[PDB]
């Protein structure tokens, strides 16, 4: 794997990652982000 | 007229018949330490609003 | 501690364990469907997987996300499913996306299931041990020629739900037409526009004061016919 | 052998990732002497604005609706408060202050100061 | 070294500390962070603030600067009076805005 | 690039109250639109500061 | 639907189609700037693009994540370009930054392009041919001796924005001098520190009270002379 | 107490100073924002020629 | 790639990409995070 | 490695990122996340 | 800029220099304990590393995430020590996992170390020659058989504080017992549940006014005896 | 570490009105600084509870 395109694919899996994370501790429990 | 401790009283007017008099007690709560005190005296003090 | 029997926590401590199945149940009868069985694996016979005399037919089925946590928000497994063939596509246009419906996960060790299942047969076969756990379906998450993704939840799950819930309001009637508390059992009269029927089939109350008029049950009326005027 | 020091034109895009062509480091995954992904914090420190990298944006109170279109400040206050459980305020230089009333009591003023005469009636 | 009154600075300062009103902001800060009774003088205490900094400071803030009303005016002043409780953050970071 | 700010201030002099102070930079909003903020002056009673 | 031409239509559903070139536009004209035009590429002759008879001079340029989406956040495209030899540098320190500028982009298949471009020529060339977005720069997010990236923006935007805007004043006027509202038209009389003034360019309104009377301009005075008194 | 306030209404008098200028679109009845407000003696006499205090 | 240097990259990109999205959902739609 | 082992680790290691980025910003100073 | 000797500065420019050398610090002394000073590294004679005459004992330990930014969030350091042979395991269970207690950092050039470390001497040994940094330790976060991590912040740290912090209460003294602003000295009156006590180790106040009534301080009473029925 | 409690109960005695009840451990305030919170007690109506 080359590091240049992979970086791009992890960067953007983060930004999924967070996303998700955000709208899950919008529920009850959670957080409120 | 001090700091710590001052009296104020501005006199009361001579009533003309008898009657009694309502009187009213508060006791006002501000910062915290030694504060400097009035910046005049009693004309720092308000009423209502004079 | 789970209340389970002592045979699974003896096998539970066992160096040398036998496999641990995971049969599935979907039940759908609460929202006007069926109940399916489903096992990951077939048996050494090359047949559906009978437990407690009952068949669990091979899908390949996989659920995760399973735990038990009272901090923060409440747990929400998954459960993907094949969609090859187009069969849970027919749930999803059958059962409005199967939303509602009940999941029954029972984990059973191998060494307990059904003589029928070994060529061999069980002699320690017994009806009596697995673990059984309850979920919700919340939401058909994804659904594609391939696969399909059920999101899960605790039945409790007071997501949308408030405190307390009856609203005051005037000039609508908040019970539920017929209910206890509505309290309503005579012929039909009118439909939901106040219109009058004599079809039982299409009899609801609009909700209104004229709606329960027609019922003559302004008694039972669940609003309040005066705020409206001191709420100014 | 390199310190990438990924910016923004990277992250914006695989485009100049390549640019560096990350080749050396990505081979040798880094090391422990030496960091990668150091994410300078140019754009991201001014996202607020240039003014707040230099002063920390003092905040204003909440706009209630019980007043009719009045302000009020995180710094005065003109009212007799309620004083229980409420912390004692703290003034800092000159200001009209209103005040946590600690006793509020009516009774009936008795006639005479100090001294000795008293007169009840003229 | 300071008279408030006047808003002046004899020579070096040495430290030394004095009692006297000043409506120095930077000072009222000292105050708010290092008092033991009501401030954040039990947690943190002296020796932990720049003493040194907060004296430029408060140098800046009783710099002369046009009233725009015809007068002169010192640069940076108090007069902030807080009665709701908040967290010291908010607090400090208000000092350090004004 | 904020050109339009609402100073919130307490005047000594009208009464007790919050004043709002406006300060503009109006070639700049010639240039970047007009960007308006609003503020609170920590410490402030004088107009000027 | 966009409305696109049917040339464009018929070549996109084509099995095998020519080459999508995208051109850039740099408007800076509403900044006080000029107008650059960039293609990624030259022609087949060594040569700028040239595209309903413009020139679009070679430059390294590419856009990223361009969208249309209603929900949520307004879309913001980045553009990166080349800052090579100092050239966007020096748009930096002569046009504050870019900001406030318009990129237009146009996207037109490569057998459209004018007959200029090929050796042999082009025979269905078509100018009227192309898809035209607008956006306008935000921010440089970066510029380094390397590259430079840009972050777009929709032309509306509504970020910073506020509804209603105009605030109620006392000593304070509004109003933009010499604006419609302010409908002042005189000579030069004093600037911004109300000292008096014959000097055009040096004629400014200190927004204050003094500054209306030195116009005589009071009944336009954008302020409300007696609020201060009210609100106490 | 318990009453429902929106976004989009007002039957108040408030305050006018800092606070914006309203915007009404179509009908409604509203409130203001008091620009002034003085309370004063009234002169006798509104127009004409004939003005008669006693009667 | 030795997994144990690659796991720190991973988590330090995971942090940019939260802060990121975190700061994009302040803007006026988004989710205010 | 694997792609698909390998992109839901990245997964779960962004989840993780994420929340932690969330916990810190809920600190003083940072965004209340 | 830091308050740092010539000789470091110097040394800072220097193409080919010396190891920087860091030194730790643990005082638990302000929480009940001893000093405890680490070097991750041995000198060249396989002793603990001398410096200023203070023996640094070679122990694996690292820290990570030293920074100086006032914008945002304030910093949070780590520290990271070998919990082989239960070391750190005894100083969890003895100060209350270490918990409010103070680490010092020093950087120095080991050009500068004292002339002992190396077999043939140091010419250049200056004493004077270090960067000192001082953190708290706030949350021994993880602790294992292997390692233990440590979490430092700034001594100042303002995260759980309010301003004003003194509370307004009746029927409850805010005061500390024998304090600067409580001011008692007398004997041994009564127990924190008002039962008289001649013991000196079990007096403590009540905080109720009974309390301050056993000490005869009902003046310095912390609490106001009439805010209970102004606040209905 | 919490050692200062602030509990918002309400006293049927005084009138039904919101009673601040201060719980302290002084010992553990000669440790761990000084950390204070605020918290509602839930159906609590008695000083005890
Ligand atoms: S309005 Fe009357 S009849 Fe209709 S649902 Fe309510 S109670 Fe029942
Ligand atoms: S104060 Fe008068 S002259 Fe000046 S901008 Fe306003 S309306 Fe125009
Ligand atoms: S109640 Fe009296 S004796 Fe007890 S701590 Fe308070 S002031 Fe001191």
């Amino acid at each position: 794997q080359i590091g240049p395109a992979a970086l791009k694919a992890v960067y953007d899996m983060a930004r999924k990652g967070a996303r998700d994370e955000i709208q899950t501790q919008m529920r009850d429990g959670g957080l409120f982000s | 007229m001090g700091k710590g401790s001052s009296k104020g009283h501005t006199p009361r007017e001579a009533k003309d018949n008898l009657k009694s008099t309502q009187l009213l007690s508060v006791i006002d709560a501000i910062s915290e330490g030694p504060i400097e005190g009035p910046v005049d005296g009693l004309k720092s003090v308000l009423l209502n609003s004079t | 501690m789970q209340d389970i029997r002592q045979e699974t926590l003896n096998e539970c401590t066992r160096a040398e364990q036998s496999a641990s199945v995971v049969l599935w149940e979907i039940d759908l009868t609460e929202v006007g469907g069926e109940r399916y069985f489903f096992c990951n694996e077939q048996n050494e016979k090359g047949e559906p997987v009978t437990w407690q005399g009952r068949q669990y037919q091979p899908y390949p089925i996989q659920g995760s996300g399973f735990e038990l946590n009272g901090k923060g928000t409440s747990t929400r497994p998954t459960l993907t499913v094949s969609n090859l063939y187009g069969m849970v596509t027919g749930m999803a246009e059958d059962m409005q996306s199967l939303v509602g419906g009940t999941v029954v996960r029972r984990k059973v060790y191998a060494r307990f299931l059904d003589a029928v299942n070994f060529v061999n047969g069980n002699s320690y076969a017994d009806p009596e041990q697995e673990v059984i756990s309850r979920w919700r379906i919340e939401q058909c998450s994804e659904l594609s020629a391939v696969s399909a993704s059920f999101v899960l939840s605790t039945p409790t799950e007071t997501d949308g739900a408030v405190f307390p819930g009856r609203i005051m309001l005037a000039n609508t009637c908040t019970w539920t037409y017929r209910g206890d508390e509505c309290g309503y059992s005579g012929p039909a009269v009118a439909d939901e526009y106040d219109q009058p029927t004599s079809d039982i089939t299409k009899d609801k109350c609009s909700k209104c004061l004229s709606g329960c008029k027609f019922r003559n049950n302004v008694g039972n009326f669940g609003g309040f016919l005066s705020i409206n005027k001191l709420s100014q | 052998v390199f310190q990438i020091v990924l910016g923004a034109a990277a992250i914006a895009g695989s485009f100049f990732t390549a640019g560096a062509t990350l080749a050396a480091w990505g081979a040798a995954i880094g090391a422990g002497g030496m960091t990668g992904i150091l994410f300078s914090l140019g754009a991201s420190m001014v996202l607020g604005g240039v003014a707040q990298m230099l002063a920390p944006k003092a905040r204003t109170p909440r706009i209630q609706t019980t007043d009719n279109g009045k302000q009020n400040t995180y710094f005065s206050s003109l009212d007799n408060m309620v004083a229980q459980g409420n912390v004692l305020p703290v003034l800092y230089g000159e200001m009209r202050v209103g005040s946590r009333v600690v006793s509020q009591e009516i009774s009936t003023a008795d006639e005479g100061d100090g001294g000795q005469v008293v007169v009840i009636g003229r | 070294n300071y008279n408030p009154q006047t808003r002046q600075y004899s020579g070096i300062w040495d430290g030394t500390f004095k009692p006297a009103y000043s409506n120095n902001m930077a000072w009222c800060l000292w105050d708010m962070l290092t008092h033991p009774r009501y401030g954040m003088g039990k947690r943190l205490g002296a020796a932990d603030v720049d003493k040194w900094a907060l004296y430029v400071i408060g140098q800046y803030c009783d710099q002369s600067v046009p009233d725009g009303f015809g007068g002169t005016e010192p640069r940076i002043t108090c007069n902030a009076y807080l009665t709701t409780q908040r967290k010291a953050w908010d607090v400090l970071s208000d000092f350090c805005s004004a | 690039r904020h050109n339009a700010v609402e100073v919130n201030w307490i005047d000594p002099n009208n009464g007790w109250e919050t004043a709002t102070e406006l300060v503009e930079d109006t070639q700049a909003i010639a240039r970047y639109g007009r960007n308006v903020t609003k503020m609170d002056a920590f410490g402030c009673t004088s107009r000027g500061q």
